[PDB]
Order: C-alpha cells, then structure tokens, then sequence
C-alpha cells in the first residue's frame, strides 16, 4: 500500500531543517539521536512532535500513519 | 545547502 521508506522533514527552534531517510518501521528513537548529535545538544533536551503530539521512542512511521515529506517539529523540552 | 540523512 505504501513504500518501505519514508522521507522526513525535521524543523528545529530556529526554523533550520535537517531531512531524513527512514525506513517505516524503524523506532523514531533512532531520528531523535541522529539530529541531537547533529545539533551537538543531548537528546533529553529536545521534544519531537508529529502533528502536535509527542514521538515516543518507540513509535515508527508506519504506526504514526506519517507520509512522504511529512514534518517533525524539534522544541527544546 | 539541503540535508538528507539515511538512517538505518
């Protein structure tokens, strides 16, 4: 129904942006560590959200029903 | 310059 990948947009506080490539069941986790290691801040002091809600570590793409080119917005925690 | 990382 879907493809097995999914491109994300990820807009920090400062309205800069960093996309990723993400396979649909990968655990969100994973996009939370790679963008605090590239802002150089710890990850337990951002909050990534979807639509306004929470990620959690372990929610996927696919469980959050996210689509191509979709946003997650990065605030400090 | 756009960003695009692949995440395992």
């Amino acid at each position: 129904k879907e493809g097995e990948y999914i491109k994300l947009k990820v807009i920090g506080q400062d309205s800069s942006e960093i996309h990723f490539k993400v396979k649909m069941t990968t655990h969100l986790k994973k996009l939370k560590e790679s963008y605090a290691q590239r802002q150089g801040v710890p990850m337990n002091s951002l909050r990534f959200l979807f639509e306004g809600q929470r990620i959690a570590d372990n929610h996927t793409p696919k469980e959050l029903g996210m689509e191509e080119e979709d946003v997650i917005e990065v605030y400090q925690e | 310059e756009e960003r695009i990382i692949s995440l395992d």
